[PDB]
Order: C-alpha cells, then structure tokens, then sequence
C-alpha cells in the first residue's frame, strides 16, 4: 500500500468526520466486508454533526491500505480525520490520523475553527517532482515532503491555504 | 501465527491491465526492475505470463474494481497488493486515477510497483522513511541510483534466504 499523505487542511475539507478520540481495546476482523474494527470513545467532534459515534473501521491487512495502531493507550487522544461509508467511520494508512497531544497548536487552532475557512474554494496541492506546477491561483503548492523529506514540516505546520481575495488563496498563518 | 511467503522459488507474473498514461513499453520495463529489484537480492526468479493465471496478476484500476478495496480516484491510496498465496493473494493493484511516469514529475511506476511486490512476496511496511517498505511515497530526483533499504534487504533474506 503505497500512500501521499495529505496535507492536514486537506484532511480536513475532505472528510466527512474529524473527532478526537481514544481507542480502546484490540481490532476485531470482520471477514464477510475484509475490513476490521477499532472500538473508540469520541472526546470532542469538529466536522461530521450530521451524524453519536464509537468505532473506527479500516481494512484488515497492512498490504491493503489498512491502519494498524501502534500505541497501546495511554488514555492518548488521537485525531482521527476519514470518511463515512454507510454509516460507518472510515480510515485508511494515508488517512490523517495522529496523537493530539503531538500537534501543533497552530493544527489544533484550525481543526477548531480555522481549516474550514479555506475549505473550498482552496486547495493544497502536494508537488511530487520540483517543476510542480501550479494549477490555478486557488491552489497552495505544499513542498514540505520534497524539500525537508518529510510531510510533518513547517507548511504542515503551521500554515493553512486560505483566500486573500476570490480567485487567490496564499499560504497563511494561525 | 501465520508468517505467508512464496514456497517456490521460481515465480510467475502476468501484466493483465495496462495504463494509458506510459506506453506499453514503459508499463512493461517498469515491471522487470521492479522484480528484479528483489529478485537480485534473493533466490526467486519471475517468468513472464501474457495468458491465464500467474501468480502475481498485474492490473491498473479505478474505484471498485473486483475486490473489498475500492481505489479513490486521484491521490490518497496510489497503489495496493497482496500477499503470497493463491487467487488474489500475490496480485498487485494500480489506480489509473493517477498519472504513472517513467520518471519523477508524476507518480513513478517503478518506485510504486516495486513497494507493492515487496508485498506479493510477503513483506510488510516498514518504520524507515528510506526503506521502500515506507508506505509514504517517496518521490526521489534521480532513480538512477534509487538503492533497496537494508531493511528491506533484510526483510526479503528473511523470508527466502
Ligand atoms: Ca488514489
Ligand atoms: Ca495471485
Ligand atoms: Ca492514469
Ligand atoms: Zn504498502
Ligand atoms: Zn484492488
């Protein structure tokens, strides 16, 4: 299972639920849907109220995209952004998921109340090669991986992609 | 327990699908260094299949796509496989929905389809950012001298020796 790992805003705009939580107990596999389950306690919610919500499903193999929890608790609170299919909280290995405790304030403000303000009509755009290439003025270009090696840098951050005037969003801070 | 590896050494491999991003010649070239990629540092061998049943089925997909793991369009999940065994077991899956490159100004063929064998063959994710166990992709400037991990060297010697 190889991944690009999104930006945290990214993560954001494009699930329909971000909660912090803490898993609590060991994955049950379900054959019959290839997917296994993590029994967690939501804490707090900040995107999804549409739902109430108390596992956490993703696929039953490692191969296959499926997110295995390292951590044995500790009473962590784990920010989990993915998606809801049928009812059912979704993530995978390249879904945002993170101890809450190890984020910035500056991805804590934001998940709170400042990601959502760029939501869409602002994109982060992951550059893979360094020409990059920019799409459109409403795209931030996130060169953290390239240029530090690693997704968890400074654009990550501390920065979000947010409007300046319509038609321009610019890298900004919280 | 439960640790799957391949109990033949002399392995099978069929390119089912084909992408229109690469030519039909980049598609195939990708592949044969991918494999031999581990198969340099083992005792495998791969032969190639254009008919039936390989053990290793290479396919290019896009969202649902004939099992439990839907593909998501472009980005997120780039690629997934299989382990060693029979069936679906040992395959590898790409999404068309990105746009495959011979080099890096793009996602690379080679550096994916080489993490995903390493799966068909048994190995899991590693911990190391420079392993090609990461699954995080890595996009790297000259794939001239991309090198296997020893992680990953290790990890495949483990298995076949
Ligand atoms: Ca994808
Ligand atoms: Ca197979
Ligand atoms: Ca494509
Ligand atoms: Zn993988
Ligand atoms: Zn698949």
């Amino acid at each position: 299972c190889t991944c690009v790992p999104p930006h945290p805003q990214t993560a954001f705009c494009n699930s329909d639920l971000v909660i912090r939580a803490k898993f609590v107990g060991t994955p049950e596999v379900n054959q019959t849907t290839g997917y296994q389950r993590y029994e967690i306690k939501m804490t707090k919610m900040y995107k999804g109220f549409q739902a109430d919500i108390r596992f956490v499903y993703t696929p039953a193999m490692e191969s296959v995209c499926g997110y295995f929890h390292r951590s044995h608790n500790r009473s962590e609170e784990f920010l989990i952004a993915g998606k809801l299919q049928d009812g059912l909280l979704h993530i995978t290995t390249c879904s945002f998921v993170a101890p809450w405790n190890s984020l910035s304030l500056a991805q804590r403000r934001g998940f709170t109340k400042t990601y959502t303000v760029g939501c869409e009509e602002c994109t982060v755009f992951p550059c893979l090669s360094i020409p990059c290439k920019l799409q459109s003025g409403t795209h931030c270009l996130w060169t953290d991986q390239l240029l530090q090696g690693s997704e968890k840098g400074f654009q990550s951050r501390h920065l979000a992609c947010l409007p300046r005037e319509p038609g321009l969003c610019t890298w900004q801070s919280l | 327990p439960g640790i799957p590896k391949w109990r033949k050494t002399h392995l099978t491999y069929r390119i089912v699908n084909y992408t229109p991003d690469l030519p039909k010649d980049a598609v195939d070239s990708a592949v044969e260094k991918a494999l031999k990629v581990w198969e340099e540092v083992t005792p495998l061998t791969f032969s190639r299949l254009y008919e039936g049943e390989a053990d290793i089925m290479i396919s290019f997909a896009v969202r649902e796509h004939g099992d439990f793991y839907p593909f998501d369009g472009p980005g997120n999940v780039l690629a997934h496989a299989y382990a060693p065994g029979p069936g679906i077991n040992g395959d590898a899956h790409f999404d068309d929905d990105e746009q495959w490159t011979k080099d890096t100004t793009g996602t690379n063929l080679f550096l994916v389809a080489a993490h995903e064998i390493g799966h068909s063959l048994g190995l899991f994710h590693s911990a190391n950012t420079e392993a090609l166990m990461y699954p995080l992709y890595h996009s790297l400037t000259d794939l001239t001298r991309f090198r296997l991990s020893q992680d990953d060297i290790n990890g495949i010697q483990s298995l076949y020796g």
